[PDB]
């Protein structure tokens, strides 16, 4: 099983940086793909950006260019880099692991809320 | 802009820069010479006009059943076929290994670390102006085009070899074993440090994990009772780590050798099967050694399981995927007096190729329920409600689907099937007709000659250009199957060679292992040479029921 | 108590209990047949017939040197001869391997587990009433006794053969690549996971040592200057884990792949000329390849030293050993024809027997001194004082010690010479004889005969009483050594297999490995068929001094 | 390098894997000397071959042990090899 903790999220204004951080432990080898989620009030859950263990990432368009994600190894942590943040970006945001095979679990955090 | 990125030498030739601007071509030990490998030496001449076409020998392997059955009843003619096809076969593997994802050239970092899946292809450097060397667009195509034209399933394909649902299982458990990719480094790397079949799915990959599955009583692992029946113990008497989603019960969260088996009953029913198995051959293992110890019962029943493993994928499992008439034999004697590595290295492309998506049915049905891929998944008493009895004579039933012919994966699992494409990306493939051609095989002249008609083919060729660029893994499901057939020539031909390496390169298969008293003396060597899919079922599933891994 | 522990079984037959007090032997493939597999097949007796002693092989290789000499000069010869030598010794070597400390059977954890050293013979049971077996008394005598009446120095004896301590220290630095015991675990157990010719003893055996120890550019490893020569870097530089005495200081603690060569100057020699040449191949592979990277020159040189160490060994070091007139050849092409397996696993009893203590001299005569050994150890600016030069020069004309023949045992070394036969019995060894056996050589039949004389026969008689109970390690230092020799015939039939086995075993001796461009093309492959001991250090020493491992 | 540390315990820690041979000496006006091996070869002083034999616990790295006992108790280890080093811990009634 992966345990997956987000932070680093809060308020800020409009123009403002904030960078995510997802702390992920334990059956960490199962994971062929990390990813962040956010979700506005009233809205479905939409994509932000995949980083998969290869390193091939993925964005939506809203927010390709001005969001980055990244992964750390060594620490087990997927960050996501965001800057530029307009209003529209107001959601919580969602850590997110897929694992590897068509049995996979899928595995979601708790989610930090980025007000803006 | 490195000289090699066209990959000019041919014929198993290497590519060396000897500058910025010009490569050198070294072709020791591949028949032929010349600037880039193609000028032929005589004797290369006279094997290359006498030599057969792998679709010629299929056909000949897959016709003439009546001849072939005087064959198969002729021992020393028998072994003499089965030999040259170990030998040609093992010929195609580079062993010691080579390659890997980091390194494109000969290095001892890519011999000792195991961590790496190995590469019968050096990978595209990083600084060739395409993905594949030289030809094609800067980029390949989008591969969720690529998945939805050609490869996602519209209506379910079933087998025409009539591969059921045993065969799909039985090749999942398997190969989980080998196949364990560490993801935490990247998918060019594994956790199974083995490279082949030591079982670990059974008995762990390290000794700690081994130590709490055992039961340290006469080397049988630990078990629990379920109605009567014998099934794997549980993760709170055990301790053993486990992946299970949080809604499972603690009664039923089995613990076995390989972490994930307790997500797809499927893959749990073998995993019953085999710990059934094991402590089947500790009580006959007991029974002719009263005074033997605990771990020697334990190691030996792991030899002799081995040995078991080994014999049914090749007479059986084998058997079935080739469709040949002649019976294939598990001997390791064959080898004795040729050159053979009893050694292996799991290649990535080995990996890739097994990818084998299209095999899974639309529902996955039991006695006269079709569960769903949300119902069947995670879902263990599933098993227990049904009976292992059961399970074993609805999947001997059930078809599956053919994975060659294109457009059979079915769309729930469509993301990781997307996946395969996307990792062999990373990992720096080179294209279809190099691995062709790494393989003896002639290079694909267009997508019509890949698939065999004109729809997906014209899809390829919109997306691709190029048919020099055509990707490994999705040719092989959209490629055209032999005859009624569940793969096509470049399946074969690349996973065979991979296959009887990993199963003949085993240190049991070795002279110095290959001996009754390595297996507790002809009792016990005798339980491998006479096993069978069919043996393994009836000794450890109530009633004994027929299976096998096709339908009748 | 278990019916194996009198090891009925001849022939290298194994032996299998069949209940609490019956055994069987498993004569498969030995060539005998019978209860003890020592009824001998038709073939088997042609041949035994056929065969000579190793005395007078080794008298033929000694003599007619005018017959060598034209030998050596006809290469078809020349290979014909030392092709039989390798295939010959390799055929003693069990490959996949069998045995270790803890498995008297083959077992999974015995052949997937590389920190176990391996065992040519399996360990004596633990509940064997005898530590022999069932020969001999409850206990073998003190190891205290044996060592002070037949192992200590009395006078320095030294070598017939001419070995100086270039040889010794180099000796000493090869052999600590592949002898690295974990005492954290045990005398069985070993640090060098590569079990063989890695040069993890320069690189390091894990890649965070090796990235620590390498400068990332140009492919070469750091460095720092002295006097305006080139030595190790320091552990603060490169904050590699090294063992040093708490009196060294910072700038004396050098930073080399194998921790303990700091501790003696004789071994901080070796480590410098071996880095200087990594960078100096560096510097040669640059020049022919300026589009290289430093990753493929660190690789490509490491690959072309490995291939310098395996010729020096061959060529230089196994040469002056051996004594014979033959000139042996290091060419991996001679086994393409044959069986032979690339792959390694070392043995217990190959490091047991590497402990040649008596090697040792009394003193350190390094110009006009002759340091002692607290004098000698650990105090490396001894080296740079005289410098590098003056080292291969005085070492190069000191002679070494006789290792058989007996009483040459340094007292300055006498811990660590009692540890070798009590490790040996740690590791429940079988005796002299059953090893004797295990490689085709006649058991002694007295312990005058295995020593060639009557006092510390007499000695060892008194304290073993039976001849079959002789122990293996201090029976080679006592051993009747050949005329002149430093050898006798136990550690030449014991060392040569697992030393020929172990050079030829590496995968750059493998045919896919064996090619001008996996060592970055002609120049780099010439760089390994060219190299001698003599080269290494006229390359590399300032001025070339003349050196040898024989005085001259 | 090794480091002992003296507390029936010495604790060590270190380069482990170089140590054969571990053992307890005693010293107020010679020192003299229980010795276990890394293999587990035991050695006693014959005054002292009744009570506390010596005993590694390999997992924690930890080696374990009438008036005229009453001396300072030191932990020694010593090192593979010829050249290997030799470790003293700091050291006390009855
Ligand atoms: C096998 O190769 C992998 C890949 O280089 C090694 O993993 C790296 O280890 C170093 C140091 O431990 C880290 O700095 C890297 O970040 C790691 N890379 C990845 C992708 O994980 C691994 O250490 C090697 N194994 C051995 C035994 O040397
Ligand atoms: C190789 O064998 C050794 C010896 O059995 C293993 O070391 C042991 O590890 C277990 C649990 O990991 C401990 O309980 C034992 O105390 C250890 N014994 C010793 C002597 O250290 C080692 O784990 C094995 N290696 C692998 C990769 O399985
Ligand atoms: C990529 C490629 O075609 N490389 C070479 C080509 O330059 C050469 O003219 C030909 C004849 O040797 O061999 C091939
Ligand atoms: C994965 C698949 C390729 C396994 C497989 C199928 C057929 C054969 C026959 C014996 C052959 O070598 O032609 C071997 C292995
Ligand atoms: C360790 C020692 C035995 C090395 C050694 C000495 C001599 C020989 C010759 C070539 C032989 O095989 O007889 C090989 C290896
Ligand atoms: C699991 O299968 C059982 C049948 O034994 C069924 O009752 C239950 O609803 C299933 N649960 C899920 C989540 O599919
Ligand atoms: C070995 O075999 C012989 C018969 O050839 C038998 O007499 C003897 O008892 C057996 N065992 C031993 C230890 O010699
Ligand atoms: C170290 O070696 C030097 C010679 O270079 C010598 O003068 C000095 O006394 C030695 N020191 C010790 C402690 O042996």
């Amino acid at each position: 099983q992966v345990q997956l903790q987000e932070s680093g999220g809060g308020l800020v204004q409009p123009g403002g940086s904030l960078r995510l951080s997802c702390a992920a432990s334990g059956s960490i080898f199962s994971i062929r793909e990390w990813g962040w989620y956010r979700q506005a009030p009233g809205k479905q859950r939409e994509l932000v950006a995949t980083i998969t263990s290869g390193g091939t990432t993925n964005y939506a368009d809203s927010v390709r260019g001005r969001f980055t994600i990244s992964r750390d190894n060594a620490k087990d942590t997927v960050y996501l880099q965001m800057n530029s943040l307009t209003p529209e970006d107001t959601a919580v945001y969602y850590c997110n692991a897929e694992s590897d095979g068509w049995y996979g679990l899928s595995y979601w955090g708790q989610g930090t809320q980025v007000t803006v | 802009a490195n000289p090699c990125c066209s990959n000019p030498c041919q014929n198993r030739g290497e590519c060396m820069s000897t500058g910025f601007d010009q490569y050198k071509c070294d072709c020791t030990r591949t028949g032929f010479y010349g600037e880039n490998c193609t000028t032929p030496e005589f004797l290369t001449r006279i094997k290359l006009l006498l030599k057969p076409t792998p679709n010629t020998v299929h056909y000949i392997l897959t016709h003439f059943k009546g001849v072939w059955n005087i064959v198969n009843n002729i021992p020393f003619l028998r072994s003499l076929i089965m030999k040259y096809v170990l030998t040609s076969r093992s010929y195609l593997i580079d062993s010691p290994p080579t390659y890997n994802v980091h390194y494109g050239y000969k290095s001892w970092e890519a011999f000792s670390n195991l961590s790496y899946y190995t590469r019968a292809l050096p990978p595209v450097a990083d600084d060739c102006p395409t993905p594949m060397g030289v030809k094609g667009n800067k980029e390949l195509p989008d591969s969720k085009e690529v998945l939805e034209k050609v490869l996602l399933r519209r209506e379910f394909i079933p087998d025409p070899q009539g591969s059921n649902m045993m065969f799909a299982f039985f090749a999942q458990h398997f190969t989980h074993q080998f196949f364990k990719t560490d993801h935490k480094r990247g998918p060019g790397f594994t956790r199974g440090l083995g490279h082949g079949v030591d079982l670990n799915h059974i008995y762990g990959e390290t000794l700690d994990r081994q130590h709490k599955l055992r039961l340290f009583k006469d080397g049988k692992l630990k078990y629990q009772v379920i109605g009567g029946e014998v099934y794997p113990p549980t993760v709170k008497d055990t301790q053993v780590e486990m992946i299970y989603p949080p809604h499972i019960p603690e009664n039923l969260q089995f613990a076995v050798g390989q972490e994930v088996f307790g997500l797809v009953p499927g893959l749990m029913m073998y995993a019953t099967i085999w710990l059934r198995e094991h402590n089947r051959v500790c009580d006959i293992l007991k029974q002719e050694h009263p005074e033997w110890g605990d771990e020697q019962l334990f190691q030996t029943s792991r030899l002799i399981l081995i040995g078991e493993t080994i014999k049914i994928v090749i007479e059986d499992y084998v058997q079935h995927l080739s469709g040949y008439h002649f019976k294939l034999k598990f001997d390791p004697e064959l080898l004795f007096n040729q050159q053979f590595q009893y050694q292996n290295r799991i290649a990535s492309e080995f990996n890739t190729l097994y990818h084998w998506h299209p095999l899974l049915p639309d529902t996955f049905n039991i006695e006269d329920q079709e569960y769903s891929f949300k119902q069947f998944l995670y879902n263990n008493s599933i098993l227990l409600e049904h009976g292992l009895t059961q399970f074993v004579e609805s999947f001997t039933r059930q078809i599956a689907g053919r994975v060659a012919g294109g457009r059979n994966v079915p769309i729930a699992v469509q993301a990781v099937a997307k996946a395969s494409i996307d990792q062999s990306r990373e990992m720096k493939y080179q294209s279809l007709n190099e691995y062709r051609k790494r393989f003896s095989l002639k290079p694909y002249t267009s997508f019509e000659e890949l698939t065999g008609e004109k729809e997906m083919a014209a899809e390829l060729k919109a997306l691709y250009s190029d048919i020099d660029v055509m990707e490994l893994y999705p040719a092989l499901l959209v490629e055209k199957p032999r005859p009624d057939a569940i793969f096509g020539e470049t399946m074969v031909e690349l996973g065979a060679p991979f296959s009887l390496k990993g199963l003949m390169g085993n240190p049991i298969c070795s002279p110095q292992y290959w001996k009754p008293s390595t297996f507790g003396g002809e009792v016990g060597f005798k339980i491998i040479n006479t096993a069978s899919i069919q043996s393994l079922i009836c000794n450890n599933v109530k009633g004994c029921p027929f299976t096998s891994f096709n339908v009748q």
